Order: structure tokens, then sequence, then C-alpha cells
């Protein structure tokens, strides 16, 4: 379960970057570890 | 002239960077002091014609995302005027002269002269490569052609040379008015891999050393001086940090204008007038 799915646009001398952040609640009995990675195949984001 | 150090650096760095990266043994020589694995990984990734990654160059503040794997960001800096001439007269000319040029050319026979043809009208000839003419050779320049006596030189009827010369704009008198400026540009090699940042630093220093011999910064942009910053995270709050090591390139150059003089005097005349008091 995922909440607060913010894009977090930044505009910099190097160019644009996304630093967005979200809050996730796991399933029971899981030990998520630092820099573990998630993808959400149902959800598509627009980019240019 | 008026000059733009940033656009000069962009125009000069991009082709040189490409021509080094397409040539494996050059990188193998530049990176000889690095750790073996750093060297081989860089050469595998970015170097040679088959390289799947690529480096990029551009000015700061673009509106789009860049290739943060390896990107040279060019960033126009400070400057100040340093030395002035009396009357601000940087020079004077009898014939409005353009940029300096070097062009390859070949001799041809024409009417028992040898001639070299050049793409533009020759305002001044500085050097015909590997030739010093005697008075007997009857060296003459006319329009966009250099001409050279055939009689004793028949062996050279197809000789290949480089001509160093400069354009003419027009036949006019004037004063070059201006001053010298000392100006800074910063360049930083961005990468999210620190070993790539260190290799991009090495490659950039090599490129600038090679650049010191170019006609552009021999005639203008003189006294290249380099300073180097710490390696640091440029951006720190992505999914990963982006690192870079700044370098500052400082140049001394002339800012000036062609003040043309329309006044010309072609005859004095004398008269005596009598004072009867």
């Amino acid at each position: 379960a995922i909440q607060s799915q913010e894009k977090g646009t930044n505009q910099l001398d190097i160019g644009i970057l996304d630093t967005g952040t979200a809050i996730g609640t796991t399933q029971l009995e899981k030990r998520i570890s630092y820099r573990d990675r998630f993808t959400v195949p149902e959800v598509l984001m627009p980019q240019q | 002239a008026i000059t733009s150090v940033d656009s000069y650096l962009l125009s000069e760095i991009k082709p040189r960077l490409n021509t080094v990266l397409e040539n494996c043994y050059i990188i193998d020589e530049v990176l000889k002091d690095f750790d073996y694995q750093t060297r081989e990984s860089f050469k595998e990734a970015f170097c040679g014609k088959n390289a799947q990654h690529e480096v990029t160059v551009g000015f700061n503040f673009p509106k789009f995302k860049n290739n943060y794997e390896a990107h040279y960001l060019i960033q126009l800096g400070q400057g100040q005027e340093t030395k002035n001439s009396l009357g601000s007269i940087q020079s004077s000319y009898f014939e409005a002269t353009g940029d300096t040029l070097v062009e390859s050319s070949t001799a041809i026979r024409e009417d028992d002269k040898l001639v070299f043809t050049v793409s533009k009208p020759i305002g001044e000839l500085i050097k015909v490569e590997d030739i010093e003419f005697a008075k007997y050779d009857n060296l003459q320049v006319e329009g966009n052609k250099v001409s050279f006596k055939y009689q004793t030189n028949e062996d050279y009827e197809n000789y290949n040379a480089n001509i160093i010369f400069t354009e003419k704009k027009n036949d006019s008198k004037g004063l070059v008015k201006g001053f010298t400026v000392e100006e800074q540009v910063t360049v930083v090699g961005l990468s999210f891999n620190v070993d790539v940042a260190r290799c991009l630093d090495a490659v950039l220093k090599m490129i600038l050393i090679s650049m010191r011999d170019s006609i552009e910064e021999q005639q203008t942009f003189q006294l290249q001086n380099l300073s180097f910053g710490d390696i640091a995270p440029i951006i720190e709050d992505g999914d990963s940090m982006i690192f870079g090591r700044p370098t500052i390139i400082k140049y001394t150059s002339s800012l000036d204008l062609d003040y043309t003089i329309t006044q010309d005097i072609n005859k004095l005349t004398f008269k005596e007038r009598k004072d009867w008091k």
C-alpha cells in the first residue's frame, strides 16, 4: 500500500531532476532492506 | 573583436573529445597512471567506435535532463580588464583584415607561373608551408591567389602545401580600439560514478594541454591558466549522488572594435600670399 506519491520536480543548472517521495506500508512478516527496489507495472508516468 | 570564451570552448572541446574517444590507444596512454580496473572499465564503456555509452557537452541551465552518466558542463565565469593601451589604440591597419586561417592547397602550372589557390581573398600571407622564396622567385599575391615563378621550379609543379593567411574585409583605414580582459570559465565533468568523474578530469586536462597549441588561442585567448576544485557531490538527494570536480580555465584576450577613418589626404598644395602691411 502506497501513499503521498509526490513527483518532486527540481530545476537545476545541470538540468531537471525528480526527487519525489512516497510512503509505503508492507505486507506482514517481511524484512525490507535498504535500497530494495519496487516497480508498479500497472502505473505509467509521463516524461519528455 | 568581441569574443565569447564559452562558445569557443564548446566548439573546440566537442570535436576534440569525440576524436580522442574514437581512438583507443590515446585513452590507454592518458589513463596509464590509473588503477588497471578503472582504466579498462572506462575504455570498455565510453571508448572506441563500438562504445555503447557516450559523453556529452553543453552549457549550464538547460530545460531538459542531461546524460548524468558523463557530461561536461560549461559555465561562463567572471572577468576583468587588466591592461590598457595609450589612447586605447590596440593596433592600426591600412586594410581591414579578418580572421587568421590555415588551408591546404596544391600548386598548379599556369602560364609558366606556379599558383596556389585559396578559398578567400588573401588580406595578408603569413607563411607558405616549407617554402622560403628568393627575390628571383618573384613572389606575388593577387586576389585569392598566390603566384610563384615556374622557370626554376618545374619539379614542384604539383607540390602540396599549407597556406597560413588572413582574410581581408575591405580596403579601408582605421584604428583597432579596445583593451585586454582576463576572463574565467568553469568546466565540470558530472558523473554518478566517482571513477568516471576522475577519468573525465584526466581527459579534460589532456584536451586543454592539446588546445594550447591551436591557432585560436595562440592568436587570441592567450595565457591559459588552470585551477582545480575538490571532488564533491553536486547533487545529494536523488536516488544517488552526482559527483564532479570543477576546473577553472582563465584566459587573457583582447576586446576591440574597428574604428574606420574616412578622412584621407592625397595632395598637399602650397600658395604664397603677400602682406603689404
